[PDB]
């Protein structure tokens, strides 16, 4: 039986879809705020998680999610990504960025094994919840009922997986282990991200303005 | 933290 | 089914165990490369393995594979962490010495979580292997077939779980989804360590050391 | 010559003199940003300078001119510094809160060297006016000029010393020679609070906040 | 008087001089040490050192001393740079990898200032040995010594300057003010060459091998 | 934006 | 060249 | 820090 039913998932999913290289990223933060918690909020029994739980599990999945999104997204472009905002993005361009880095991996072990397992919306949708559904987050008030909600959000899954291919036996282990993958990933863009601040210099120490 | 991006998410739910 | 066995990768972990804080990790190093290369020859389908890839996974999966055991080997203690050193190290040191974040979120994230779920060396070897088998894995001879020895583990590692514990249908998932905490804290550790020898003594730029 | 005067700049230095220890320094904020706005105005030649290249200046020099200032005050005490907060830091507490290493380095290379030639104010503020006047400076409007108030600084320094001290007949450039030491513990400071940053709590990714 | 004779440094400058982009410098490793070492034996006085201090000293300022002889090499070039085994560097190029960082800092910190003043070797060359003569190196058997050969290169050096330009009364001043530039510009060599075996892993975590 | 912050101390 | 040890060791 | 450079710059005073 269900109540994390997929279904809402895959509404969820869709109700966000959208409708220099590097710093084109940085200025839609304002619609990627909206995109992220829209989806949220459609993700059953997020809204009952007491509010000040809700804040940290986005701003703790912020990246991740992004991440998640726009690499299944891209698994119509080819040797690309496509973001959120229409732009799309290529290796030469990319590495004449320094993203090269990330841009390999995206590629080669998100959009790539996407377009392998020709994951799909409910699939994916799910994986995000897992990862928004995060109770290694720090500050929560309860761990412990993320963690239930992560757990029913991977029943589902399970149980989805199974009824729409029973060929595939393997296909719910497969979806979690790309995973790990996402959450490098993700510490590896602030790993960019930071030392650009940094090494750009150029307006670097601008931590002041921290409640300066 | 009450940090200023915390409010802007916290207002976010519910409108921008 | 035992396309890839189970009592073995215990037998596998039974092999290798032992019958200031940072300088004991980077003490042990030849002790760590002992333990960590016999354990993969006596992983199924491991040596097989062409000599070149057993290669990239050993170097590949080394902090992780090093990790997830002293994690695993810590949930006999409260309040700390316990090295194939025969050392054992404390909060309130490895705090003292600068790395008490690396420190608490192997207790939050890895110990606790594993104590809490009261995992097992089947289980444990078995997440290894699943680590050990990385086709993402950069410059894998045959990759394409690493994927297989994972497919084929984390299958019969459905199994242990399924029969030693069916109350719990979803023990399995619980399992994989320590997987993320266990890169983010392996990549964290390696920024610690990037770090230290940054701010380091003059000693800090021997990196011509490569010299070819 | 005073065509850029001396003794001004040491009032200066004294105008803005007071009449868990990461924090302290991100506590003050506001305080260090007071002392050091109202000094600049006080630097003869520095208030002509277009508003805007005011700006760079402070925003530049800021780390420098706050630490060389704490140093210069530490000369008053073995084992430890004084910062502008009225509180007092130890070699056991910074190093038992990791950041040991910056510490010594304070010490050896700033504070002791500062010590052992026995630094005056009026020599303090000039190295500071030095500091202050940076033609490298990123994006300044007129910095063609700014070397000038340079040029103009060290030239009265000259002096100063060949007065005050006419036995040392190179304490003048003893003096342009902890510069070097200056910029590199600016970079290093800088390094650890990108580091802090980043091995920071989940609410390590909050750039979002630049948010245009 | 001079017994730091300027002549020989020109001597030593004028005897090492030569008679992908960024990953062309890194296998220059033995060329460059064969130019530092025979460079710095011909200094007065630097073989008289504790042997084990020499080690020290060029350990200490191999950065430094590089940059400090290409950019000087590249006042012939135009917004370029020219490296000791010839090869010529370009804007887009370099920023094609990363490293425009640097090279926009070389460029507008160094080479353009060095052609600016028409900087001269035994200028450079005594700017090199000031560099080389760096008491704050961690581990000097006896850091007084070094103080004092230092004080030796640079009165000598204001001797030079005075004589063959008594109406740049500034030079000598201008020429020590070269040298945060020069020290900060090579940290940020590090910051890059760390982040770089970092980001790009691939082959990361090689410490091992650090008497592994 | 710091400048602003800076600019209000200037004055 | 680490390979080299780990070889050495895988044998 | 006795650490296989500090060697190889030992010898490097007197020959490669």
């Amino acid at each position: 039986n269900e109540d994390m039913p997929v279904e809402r998932i895959l509404e969820a999913e869709l109700a966000v879809e959208p409708k220099d290289p590097v710093t084109n990223i940085c200025q839609a933060a304002d619609k990627q705020l909206f995109t992220l918690v829209e989806w949220a909020k459609r993700i059953p029994h997020f809204s009952e998680l007491p509010l000040d739980d809700q804040v940290i599990l986005l701003r703790a999945g912020w990246n991740e999610l992004l991440i998640a999104s726009f690499s299944h997204r891209s698994i119509a472009v080819k040797d690309g990504i496509l973001l959120a905002t229409g732009l799309h993005v290529h290796r030469n361009s990319a590495h004449s960025a320094g993203v090269g880095a990330i841009f390999d991996r995206v590629l080669t072990e998100l959009v790539s094994k996407m377009r392998d397992m020709q994951m799909d919306k409910t699939e994916l949708g799910c994986l995000r919840a897992i990862v928004l559904f995060n109770p290694d987050s720090k500050g929560l008030s309860n761990p412990a009922e993320v963690e239930a909600l992560r757990e029913k959000v991977y029943a589902s899954l399970e149980a989805y997986c199974k009824h729409k291919y029973p060929e595939q036996p393997g296909r719910f282990a497969k979806l979690l282990l790309r995973l790990p993958a996402l959450r490098s990933i993700g510490l590896k863009c602030l790993e960019h991200l930071f030392f650009f601040k940094l090494i750009g210099d150029t307006p670097i120490d601008t931590f002041l303005m921290e409640m300066l | 933290t009450n940090m200023g991006l915390e409010a802007i998410i916290r207002k976010a739910l519910m409108g921008k």
